[PDB]
RNA sequence: UUGACCUCAAAUCAGGUAGGAGUACCCGCUGAACUUAAGCAUAUCAAUAAGCGGAGGAAAAGAAACCAACCGGGAUUGCCU
RNA sequence: AUAUUGGCGAGAGACCGAUAGCGAACAAGUACAGUGAUGGAAAGAUGAAAAGAACUUUGAAAAGAGAGUGAAAAAGUACGU
RNA sequence: CUCGUAGCGGUUCUGACGUGCAAAUCGAUCGUCGAAUUUGGGUAUAGGGGCGAAAGACUAAUCGAACCAUCUAGUAGCUG
RNA sequence: UCUUGGUGGUAGUAGCAAAUAUUCAAAUGAGAACUUUGAAGACUGAAGUGGGGAAAGGUUCCACGUCAACAGCAGUUGGACGUGGGUUAGUCGAUCCUAAGAGAUGGGGAAGCUCCGUUUCAAAGGCCUGAUUUUAUGCAGGCCACCAUCGAAAGGGAAUC
RNA sequence: AAACUUUCAACAACGGAUCUCUUGGUUCUCGCAUCGAUGAAGAACGCAGCGAAAUGCGAUACGUAAUGUGAAUUGCAGAAUUCCGUGAAUCAUCGAAUCUUUGAACGCACAUUGCGCCCCUUGGUAUUCCAGGGGGCAUGCCUGUUUGAGCGUCAUUU
């Protein structure tokens, strides 16, 4: 007649990720005018590792389309992916391993 | 031996605080002379004589600000009357006299009459 | 703790202030029924607790 | 040494010792006592005798 | 109707030697540990509170009151009676002592008290006030504190001053006819209170 | 409906009380209504509420509130009862008309519980009337 | 180890000062006072606590305006002064 | 350009108002169980206790979409029944 | 007209009389316990007046023995009985 | 990984003690001792809930549903 | 195994035996196994019975007086009792920052006490002018797309020996 | 035979029953209606010639003013020609004031005696920095004012 345990994993107590050494969600980059209808240029900075996460994180730097600023990227790393590595994202990106 | 606030009420705004200076001489002095006295009963004197002449200048003070304020709308909240939080929120003797004149002329044209069963 | 709130050393102080016997004379006044100080304090006997 | 005012900062302290007692202030010193009560040390300028001031005071 | 229960003890249940009283919890106080709620605790309820509804007052039949005065009154008649229940009435002539009308609008206490002891009650008069005891036991601290006899009954037909001029005589009580209060007339369930009439209130007795 | 509050759906009592899901709040929505209005504009006195419109997830009601500080209120004394104490949160008390027609307070033999309130009636009906000599 | 040599851990503290009631009440991790609920605004009294609503409630403390409201209504919220000087 | 109108905002704008306490009684919501049934589930306890919201010196109710079926009474409330 | 163990002001009693009566007659919601919600005591009485025992002696002193006050010290603050 | 200090535990003596030094200690002997280590402080999880390398363990000497107050003077064909 | 209070017998009894350990003199004192000083003997043996701090305590610190009670013997001594004295900061800490987290607002929920949420679906914002006489500098342009606050006396941090 | 033990009495102890009191409680009745943003209830800290508390008060601090009474208060000390008096008093009454830090608690915050911003003024060679004095700065809502926003929208414009 006890809560059992896997009843007690969704009040999220002690039950949450630990998530203080990860560096961010690992994400595309926002679908904007840039991608829809050419491609864009970024650049990959670091190769780093996420904690709790099996697969490395890509850094990839873009500029900023309508501001002039550095827009960071977290990428999920792609087999072969190397720092200093051109990214093109886009709809007019070729198909190389990364893009 | 004190001073008498019937006697203050009649000096200037100026005496006063000169008198009031003086008096705060004279009770650091006494508390001064307290360490070396076992007992100083004359420190009650002065002090209660700041007390008068704080009392006096503050009666002078709002007087003054009242004859500033007179007659008019909105006096200062600590010179209106406290007497109740609701007899303060309290519809006036002329709210609560306001009739309707359907309510007047009826009460114009039929009072409660005074009558006795006597003839 | 040798590194205190000022709010515990004003009830401190108020406490040093309260620990203290009895004056003698209020034993001498008319129809007095004090005789000794019911609300003393030790350090080594009772905590104040906070 | 002074018992001062318990709402009273070092500033306050040496202006009112600088125009009570007309003398000059190289610092001013300051602990709340165990009893709840305020002390200032206030060490004089050397232009001053503390032992001639307080003579003037009344005390010692 | 809270008294002995503003406790929030509980039984400690057996296993401890002692009895299975309920009792107070906590500590450091005396009162820890000590039996609560009961009628054999100290502190606790008395047994079967007094309540507010008790019956105070009884209801009795309104032609046995009226039966119970009429005795009363004849029982004011022949001197047995009288002398039997206190009431120095040796020295009367005749029972009932009927007096003139006149007494009636006498308003000076003075002059109510000689004809008191000139129609013939001055040894009754006498005896309350020299009657007077401190009431033996609790109840001279509970506003009851002296005790005195009974004094005559002078009964009247209308009131001109008689009232007010015996009110603060000991013992003297007056009445109305038209009243006639049986625990003015047979005090203490004893039959026999010396009583004087007005001529006026012996006619309105019929 | 009100769903009653009670974690996991959970009585803890007699079988007819463990019902949670047709529970039917004795109050009317237009009565949450005009409390809520009436927190909200606690300066302010409810007089009356309205429908206006509806959908399946919300009623809507429009609710009248008479200022009593205002001296266009104060005084012209068709309206300045308002201004009465005994007239502060007749929405919170039952005493707007969604209010009495909740409390039942109507006249006639439908409605013996709730003419003088019910809890009222309750009590004079459970009082035990002792005469000081017993009847 | 439950008893004795488990309350020789007992150094931190759950509760200090309440700056509304003074009861050593404040739970310092809740934020909240035990005894009266700040910082609610509402004073915590509950009708099961009846003796704890009469060790709080008003006329435990000074009343320090409520003591002479009675007066002032006695005398019908007077306004002014007296008038005289002396015998 | 300019001038309204509607709706919506801002201001340490001018004036004002609400909170909290108390809470015996009052108007609401919400709401048990012990208990009784010699068990118990409907019932009962009880439309109660606890909880929460709102008043006043009283509150509430109140001048009939009433009671009736009489030769009819006549706002509401309370007592006797 | 009705209600009212709260508040203010009164008046009463076939009530209780210090283990009772409110928990509390008294510096009582006090002292004290618990982290805390909370729990929560005991404790009235010399004499009409302190007139509360000057002074001598023994003892380091407490104190004793005397003396003395007092109607009473078979009332000496550890005090009515 | 290992022998073994500090530390952290708690095998056996079924030793001492058992109206104790102690409502769980004392002594010897033991397990482990570089990590699933030990620990302070801060923080989160609250009672049919929590938390559990799981013993119904632990949740302020309280646990097969904590503690406090109220309902409640709960009811008892049972005992004094 | 009543309640509260008081009192017995047991009974001058069980006991006051862990942590190696005391002893001689003088002084003080009415009184010294226990106080002070000298002398000797020992121990902790630097993961200390040493020198400091954190939590907690709260004056226990120190001096003078003093022994009714307390220090389960004693006491002239004391963390006891009575009376005072004592805690000094630009540089040490707090204060500030953020951490796991807590939490307002906007808004939605809830009969409601209140719950959620923490940048969200809000019209959420205040900063320099390049340096001066029509300027209490603004009634000038111009920029920032950030979004309460609390949260560490062991983290980060301006500066004293 | 003592001691011892037991019983009884007297005296002395222990203890605080009994009795007798009672500025307290309880119950009934009657009358009245008055808390708070003009800051309440409640809290903390302080305040007296010698006070720890109770009671009272708030840096004007067991109180100030005002009024009435008319000579106290006192346990000591002091002052008491002020005492046929605008005048003692821990007096009564109470209409004027003060009312620390708080608290619904209101610039923000609070396990800090923590950090701001605005106005006036003062000092430091100062519109900007530092300091002191005084006054402000919460939220929701209402009416109004002013400034606005929206091609929501109407007239008027070479
Ligand atoms: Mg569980
Ligand atoms: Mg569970
Ligand atoms: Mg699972
Ligand atoms: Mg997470
Ligand atoms: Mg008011
Ligand atoms: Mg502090
Ligand atoms: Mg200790
Ligand atoms: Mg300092
Ligand atoms: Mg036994
Ligand atoms: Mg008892
Ligand atoms: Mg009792
Ligand atoms: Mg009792
Ligand atoms: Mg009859
Ligand atoms: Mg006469
Ligand atoms: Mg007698
Ligand atoms: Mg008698
Ligand atoms: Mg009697
Ligand atoms: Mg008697
Ligand atoms: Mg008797
Ligand atoms: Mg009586
Ligand atoms: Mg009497
Ligand atoms: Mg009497
Ligand atoms: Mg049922
Ligand atoms: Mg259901
Ligand atoms: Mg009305
Ligand atoms: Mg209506
Ligand atoms: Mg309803
Ligand atoms: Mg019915
Ligand atoms: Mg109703
Ligand atoms: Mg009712
Ligand atoms: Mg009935
Ligand atoms: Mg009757
Ligand atoms: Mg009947
Ligand atoms: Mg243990
Ligand atoms: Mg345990
Ligand atoms: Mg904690
Ligand atoms: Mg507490
Ligand atoms: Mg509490
Ligand atoms: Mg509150
Ligand atoms: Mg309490
Ligand atoms: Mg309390
Ligand atoms: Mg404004
Ligand atoms: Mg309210
Ligand atoms: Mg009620
Ligand atoms: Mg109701
Ligand atoms: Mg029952
Ligand atoms: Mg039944
Ligand atoms: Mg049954
Ligand atoms: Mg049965
Ligand atoms: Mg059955
Ligand atoms: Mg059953
Ligand atoms: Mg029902
Ligand atoms: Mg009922
Ligand atoms: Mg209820
Ligand atoms: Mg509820
Ligand atoms: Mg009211
Ligand atoms: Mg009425
Ligand atoms: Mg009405
Ligand atoms: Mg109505
Ligand atoms: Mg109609
Ligand atoms: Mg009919
Ligand atoms: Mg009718
Ligand atoms: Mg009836
Ligand atoms: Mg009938
Ligand atoms: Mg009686
Ligand atoms: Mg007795
Ligand atoms: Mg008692
Ligand atoms: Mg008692
Ligand atoms: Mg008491
Ligand atoms: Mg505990
Ligand atoms: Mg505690
Ligand atoms: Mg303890
Ligand atoms: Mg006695
Ligand atoms: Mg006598
Ligand atoms: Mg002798
Ligand atoms: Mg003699
Ligand atoms: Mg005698
Ligand atoms: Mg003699
Ligand atoms: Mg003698
Ligand atoms: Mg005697
Ligand atoms: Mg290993
Ligand atoms: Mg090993
Ligand atoms: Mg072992
Ligand atoms: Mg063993
Ligand atoms: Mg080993
Ligand atoms: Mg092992
Ligand atoms: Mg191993
Ligand atoms: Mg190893
Ligand atoms: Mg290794
Ligand atoms: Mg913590
Ligand atoms: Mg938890
Ligand atoms: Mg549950
Ligand atoms: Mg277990
Ligand atoms: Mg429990
Ligand atoms: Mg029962
Ligand atoms: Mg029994
Ligand atoms: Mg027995
Ligand atoms: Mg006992
Ligand atoms: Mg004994
Ligand atoms: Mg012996
Ligand atoms: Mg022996
Ligand atoms: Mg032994
Ligand atoms: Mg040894
Ligand atoms: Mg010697
Ligand atoms: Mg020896
Ligand atoms: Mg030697
Ligand atoms: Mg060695
Ligand atoms: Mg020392
Ligand atoms: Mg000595
Ligand atoms: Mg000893
Ligand atoms: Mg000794
Ligand atoms: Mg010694
Ligand atoms: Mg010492
Ligand atoms: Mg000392
Ligand atoms: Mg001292
Ligand atoms: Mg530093
Ligand atoms: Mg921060
Ligand atoms: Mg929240
Ligand atoms: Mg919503
Ligand atoms: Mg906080
Ligand atoms: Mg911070
Ligand atoms: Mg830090
Ligand atoms: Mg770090
Ligand atoms: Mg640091
Ligand atoms: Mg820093
Ligand atoms: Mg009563
Ligand atoms: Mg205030
Ligand atoms: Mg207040
Ligand atoms: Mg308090
Ligand atoms: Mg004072
Ligand atoms: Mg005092
Ligand atoms: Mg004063
Ligand atoms: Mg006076
Ligand atoms: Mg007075
Ligand atoms: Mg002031
Ligand atoms: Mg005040
Ligand atoms: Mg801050
Ligand atoms: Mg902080
Ligand atoms: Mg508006």
């Amino acid at each position: 007649g006890r809560v059992i345990r896997n009843q007690r994993k969704g009040a999220g107590s002690i039950f949450t990720s630990h998530t203080r050494l990860r560096q961010g969600a690992a994400k595309l980059r926002t679908l904007d005018y840039a991608e829809r209808h050419g491609y864009i240029r970024g650049i990959v900075k670091q190769i780093v590792h996420d904690s709790g996460r099996g697969a490395p994180l890509a850094k990839v730097v873009f500029r900023d389309p309508y501001k002039y600023r550095l827009r960071e990227e977290i990428f999920i790393a792609n087999e072969g992916v190397h720092t200093g590595q051109f990214i093109y994202a886009g709809k007019k990106a070729s198909l190389n391993v990364g893009n | 031996a004190g001073v008498k606030a019937y006697e203050l009420r009649t000096k200037s705004k100026e005496q006063l605080a000169s008198q009031l200076v003086d008096l705060k001489k004279e009770l650091a002095e006494l508390k001064v002379q307290k360490l070396s006295r076992p007992s100083l009963p004359k420190i009650k004197t002065v002090r209660k004589s700041i007390a008068c002449v704080l009392t006096v200048i503050n009666e002078q003070q709002r007087e003054a600000v009242r004859q500033l304020y007179k007659g008019k709308k909105y006096q200062p909240k600590d010179l209106r009357a406290k007497k109740t939080r609701a007899l303060r929120r309290a519809l006036t003797k002329f709210e609560a006299s306001q009739v309707t004149e359907k309510q007047r002329k009826k009460q114009i044209a039929f009072p409660q009459r005074k009558y006795a069963i006597k003839a | 703790a040798a590194q205190k709130s000022f709010r515990i050393k004003q009830k401190m102080a108020k406490a040093k202030k309260q620990n203290r016997p009895l004056p003698q004379w209020i034993r001498l006044r008319t129809n007095n029924t004090i005789r000794y100080n019911a609300k003393r304090r030790n350090w080594r006997r009772t905590k104040m607790n906070i | 040494v002074f018992q001062v005012s318990m709402k009273a900062n070092k500033y306050q302290i040496k202006k009112a010792v600088k125009e009570l007692y007309e003398v000059d202030v190289l610092k001013v010193n300051t602990l709340v006592r165990p009893n709840g009560t305020k002390k200032a040390y206030v060490r004089l300028t050397a232009d001053y005798d503390a032992l001639d001031i307080a003579n003037r005071i009344g005390y010692i | 109707e809270k008294a002995g229960h503003q406790t929030s003890a509980e039984s400690w249940g057996t296993g401890r030697a002692v009895a299975r009283i309920p009792r107070v919890g906590g500590g450091g106080t005396g009162r820890s540990g000590q039996g609560a709620f009961g009628n054999m605790c100290r502190g606790g309820r008395m047994f079967a509170p007094t309540k507010t509804w008790r019956k105070w007052n009884v209801k009795v039949n309104h032609n046995e009151k009226r039966y119970a005065t009429a005795s009363a009154i004849a029982a004011t008649a022949v001197a047995s009676l009288v002398l039997a229940r206190g009431h120095r009435v040796e020295k009367i002539p005749e029972i009932p002592l009927v007096v003139s009308t006149d007494l009636e609008s006498i308003q000076k206490t003075k002059e109510a008290v000689a004809a008191l002891k000139a129609v013939g009650a001055h040894s009754d008069l006498l005896k309350v006030l020299k009657s007077k005891k401190l009431r033996a036991g609790k109840g001279k601290y509970r506003n009851r504190r002296w005790t005195q006899r009974r004094g005559p009954l002078v009964v009247y037909a209308e009131d001109n001053g008689i009232v007010k001029a015996l009110r603060n005589v000991p013992g003297v009580e007056t009445a109305n006819v038209a009243s006639l209060n049986l625990l003015q007339l047979a005090p203490g369930a004893h039959l026999g209170r010396f009583v004087i009439w007005t001529e006026a209130a012996f006619t309105k007795l019929d | 409906n009100r769903k009653r509050p009670v974690p996991k759906g959970a009585t803890y009592g007699k079988p007819t009380n463990q019902g949670v899901n047709e529970l039917k709040y004795q109050r009317s929505l237009r009565a949450t209504a005009e409390e809520r209005v009436g927190r909200r504009a606690a300066n302010l006195r409810v007089l009356n509420s309205y429908w206006v419109n509806q959908d399946s997830t919300y009623k809507y009601f429009e609710v009248i509130l008479v200022d009593p500080q205002h001296k266009a209120i104060r005084r012209d004394a068709r309206y300045n009862w308002i201004c009465d104490p005994v007239h502060k949160h007749r929405e919170a008390r039952g005493l707007t008309a969604t209010g009495k027609k909740s409390r039942g307070i109507n006249k006639g033999h439908k409605f013996n519980n709730t003419k003088a309130g019910r809890r009222k009636t309750w009590k004079r009906q459970n009082t035990l009337s002792l005469w000081r000599y017993r009847k | 180890g439950k008893g004795t040599p488990s309350f020789g851990k007992r150094h931190n503290k759950s509760h200090t000062l309440c700056n509304r009631c003074g009861r050593r009440s404040f739970h310092v991790q809740k934020k909240t006072c035990s005894s009266c609920g700040y910082p609610a605004a509402k004073t915590r009294s509950y009708n099961w606590g009846a003796k704890a609503k009469r060790r709080h409630t008003t006329g435990t403390g000074r009343m320090r305006y409520l003591k002479h409201v009675s007066r002032r209504f006695k005398n019908g919220f007077q306004t002014g002064s007296a008038s005289k000087a002396s015998a």
